[PDB]
């Protein structure tokens, strides 16, 4: 048995512009086993209606998934990706940075 | 360039829920074109790219039969492996299989592969001669003996070198507008200081396809000389990919650094420099 | 060693009766199991394909269903048969997965569904003795067994000599002939020959018996005719060897 | 086109 | 059946010759191919399979696959009367087999010592219809049905007496009408041997 901790990236589909429709992405990769909990948060609250890609995996057998939801960024609203996995001692929160 | 067709299969046992979760996906290069999920309502292999939709009902029915057969085979495997590793019925376990073929720029066969894993570790894999097996341990040796007696490698070779490649070529032609397209990366450099001294320059690459790219930083030139923080190439969600590479440079002397972007969609490598 | 076996082998039933066919396999585990139906002059057509854990495909037969109560037990059923359900039902197996092991059929289950049971008649059987002229032109003696007046056309003819079935020197018509070619419900006839040496036919101790297994009604089938019910039965005739 | 041969149980 | 096409036959081959059976398929994703032999009244029996281009021999049988022309064939060397049967081609179109409708093959026995004769047989007790036996003719002789509604003639049938490698063709006719005489029973046969006491 091998368990692997997920890598997490949170970003937008297109370059952010305040008040313009876009997509918020949370890409989790390199993990095992496949069971994983991912939520996108808006100002600390779970964004309902979030979709994700079909489970797939890399050369080293580790899994990857893209979770996403349409959204419209603003100057003040804070976005984040919350992830939990058996390899993590507690859920992990990654904040969305416009330029990352 | 070269191309590939790959199928990925995952089965996860679910003690106390009855049947395992099974998910299959197929790709041509970096484009997903089919999927099957045991928990979905259709119980059909489903299209995920526009060009595969033109295949007729005979094709879909056949793919659906085969993918369901893979599923049930993995389900038997989950039981056998639990026995081989002396595990209980209480734990969730995972079986994964991947196979496919690569072709070169002339679309002729380059290589084939067929690999299998249990609980996230290599179990058995076909070597590149498409005849020999690499077995991870005593359990996988038993599987190897059974598969040698049944000429599994010979069967897989006929599929990987023949069928796989013939269908990859068909798909490449039918979906030429999609699969043979090259989207050059849109690039730009970003600026972030640290109040004093050194700064960080971040070279971006967006909306590109295929996924393979090379973002390199040179100092003065010739030798790539700068420990850059580069993130994993990542999907945009629209079929294209994104990536960046950042270096820590002393305030001023920023012109000594040039970002080298290399991608199939570029006739010549690209070079960026910080401009206020 | 693997074996696949199906039962019953031949069945004659009225329209509206239930059907139950069984198939069992031995020597392999978690096999793929298949039901096929084959019409005269055509190849087997798939009805159901089951993997070890359940159905994978079916050509949604109009009036049939399948079940797999155990790993190596496969059943094909119908509550009320239609005339169109007549056919040769074949069970097959393949080894777990998608590979080359197996792909073997059982013996098959021949089903004839009938609209009117009054048409059913077993065969009358008679043995005809060798022509002395034959016995002298050659040193061989040909016995002929004739089975006539039977309907439907399902019979199995065998020869027995001194209590043991024999195969040498025998040839049986592969298909029966219609006694009235212009009638949809014509009864049938079948002939067989058993050729032996003159010496063997001339020994009075030699006993020859032509035996015809006929498949007909089951004991409980509806019947209104005066005559005894034409159930599945064996009808035979005999002759003893004879010196001039 | 998925494999239709060479897929056996372990 | 459009998915798998085979000529129906009947195809005749002389004993000793090579029989060639052909099959074409339309399902392009077919990855394995099979030949079955089916005797009258029996289920099909697997002869062989192949999953690769070229030829595959197993004793007297050779299967051939040409994927570019979607053609599968079966060659049978040293054909024997016991090879007479319907040969079914099948393709695996994903987890199952799809069949053609078959090619019926008849292998004509080589009769080396023909002495055609028509005899009358009769176990004369409780049976109003006597029987006539046409036997020992060569395989080029074909038997036709009677042109009389009261006269019954079976098709030729080939029997084998293990001793002297003796094989013989025969056909039987009978009738319960009065004027029926064996000397008249048959039609397009070969002249020799019509005895009468």
């Amino acid at each position: 048995m091998i368990q692997r901790t997920p890598k997490i990236q949170v970003y937008s589909r297109h370059p952010a512009e305040n008040g313009k429709s876009n997509f918020l992405n949370c890409y989790v990769s390199g993990f095992h086993p496949s069971d994983i909990e991912v939520d996108l948060l808006k100002n600390g609250e779970r964004i309902e209606k979030v979709e994700h890609s079909d489970l797939s995996f890399s050369k080293d057998w580790s899994f990857y998934l893209l979770y996403y939801t349409e959204f419209t960024p603003t100057e003040k609203d804070e976005y984040a990706c919350r992830v939990n996995h058996v390899t993590l001692s507690q859920p992990k929160i990654v904040k969305w940075d416009r330029d990352m | 360039g070269s191309h590939s067709m790959r199928y990925f299969f995952t089965s996860v046992s679910r003690p106390g829920r009855g049947e395992p979760r099974f998910i299959a996906v197929g790709y041509v290069d970096d484009t997903q074109f089919v999927r099957f999920d045991s928990d979905a309502a259709s119980q059909r292999m489903e299209p995920r790219a526009p060009w595969i939709e033109q295949e007729g009902p005979e094709y879909w029915d056949g793919e659906t039969r085969k993918v369901k057969a893979h599923s049930q085979t993995h389900r038997v495997d989950l039981g056998t492996l639990r026995g081989y590793y002396n595990q209980s019925e209480a734990g969730s376990h995972t079986v994964q299989r991947m196979y496919g073929c690569d072709v070169g720029s002339d679309w002729r066969f380059l290589r084939g592969y067929h690999q299998y894993a249990y609980d996230g570790k290599d179990y058995i894999a076909l070597k590149e001669d498409l005849r020999s097996w690499t077995a991870a341990d005593m359990a996988a040796q038993t599987t190897k003996h059974k598969w040698e007696a049944a000429h599994v490698a010979e069967q897989l070779r006929a599929y990987l070198e023949g069928t796989c490649v013939e269908w990859l070529r068909r798909y490449l032609e039918n979906g030429k507008e999609t699969l043979q397209r090259t989207d050059a990366p849109k690039t730009h450099m970003t600026h972030h200081a640290v109040s004093d001294h050194e700064a960080t320059l971040r070279c971006w690459a967006l909306s590109f396809y295929p996924a393979e790219i090379t973002l390199t930083w040179q100092r003065d030139g010739e030798d790539q000389t700068q420990d850059t923080e580069l993130v994993e190439t990542r999907p945009a969600g629209d079929g294209t990919f994104q990536k960046w590479a950042a270096v820590v440079v002393p305030s001023g002397q920023e012109q000594r650094y040039t970002c080298h972007v290399q991608h199939e969609g570029l006739p010549k490598p690209l070079t960026l420099r910080w401009e206020p | 060693s693997q074996t696949i076996h199906q039962w019953p082998a031949t069945l004659v039933q009225p329209v509206g009766s239930p059907l139950s066919l069984e198939c069992t396999v031995e020597g392999t585990s978690n096999p793929n199991l298949y039901w096929y139906r084959q019409a005269a002059g055509r190849g087997p057509q798939l009805l159901f394909y089951w993997g070890p854990f359940g159905q994978i495909s079916s050509e949604v037969p109009q009036n049939l269903s399948a079940s797999r109560p155990q790993d190596r037990q496969f059943i094909l059923s119908s509550k009320k048969l239609l005339l169109s359900d007549s056919g040769f039902y074949l069970c097959a197996w393949s080894e777990t997965g998608l590979g080359m092991g197996g792909w073997q059929f059982g013996e098959g289950s021949r089903l004839t569904v009938l609209e009117d049971l009054k048409n059913v008649f077993p065969p009358e059987v008679a043995v005809f003795e060798p022509s002395e002229a034959e016995i002298s032109h050659t040193q061989k003696a040909t016995l002929v067994c004739l089975a006539t007046g039977f309907y439907p056309d399902h019979v199995e003819l065998s020869w027995w000599v001194n209590g043991k079935e024999v195969h040498s020197g025998v040839c049986t018509d592969p298909q029966p002939l219609k006694e009235q070619p212009a009638l949809n419900d014509s009864r049938y006839a079948l002939s067989s020959r058993l050729r032996v040496s003159a010496t063997f036919w001339q020994d009075p101790r030699n006993h020859f018996r032509c035996q015809v297994q006929f498949y007909g009604l089951s004991e409980n089938d509806e019947w209104t005719q005066d005559r005894a019910k034409p159930v599945t039965q064996i009808v035979s005739a005999e002759a003893w060897g004879r010196a001039d | 086109e998925a494999a239709g041969i060479g897929i056996l149980t372990v | 059946k459009q998915e798998v096409e085979q000529n129906s036959g009947p195809l005749s081959v002389p004993e000793g010759a090579i029989a060639s059976l052909n099959c074409t398929y339309s399902f392009l994703g077919s990855q394995s191919f099979f030949w079955y032999r089916q005797y009258s009244g029996k289920s099909p029996e697997l002869i062989m399979f192949t999953y690769r281009e070229g030829d595959k021999e197993d004793g007297r049988f050779t299967a051939q696959l040409n994927k570019a022309s979607q053609h599968v064939s079966l060659l049978i060397r040293d054909s024997q009367p016991s090879d007479s049967a319907t040969y079914l081609c099948a393709v695996n179109d994903g987890g199952r087999l799809t069949f053609g409708d078959g090619t019926t093959l008849t292998v004509k026995p080589n009769i080396q010592n023909p002495d055609p004769a028509v005899y009358q047989l009769r176990d004369s007790k409780s049976s109003d219809k006597s029987v006539c036996l046409f036997t020992d003719f060569d395989s080029q002789t074909n038997v036709s049905q009677s042109k009389d509604s009261d006269v019954y003639i079976t098709d030729k049938c080939v029997l084998d007496m293990r001793s002297m490698d003796f094989k013989s063709n025969s056909a039987v006719a009978w009738s319960n009408k009065s004027d029926f005489a064996c000397a008249n029973a048959f039609n397009n046969s070969i002249i020799p041997e019509d005895t009468f006491f």
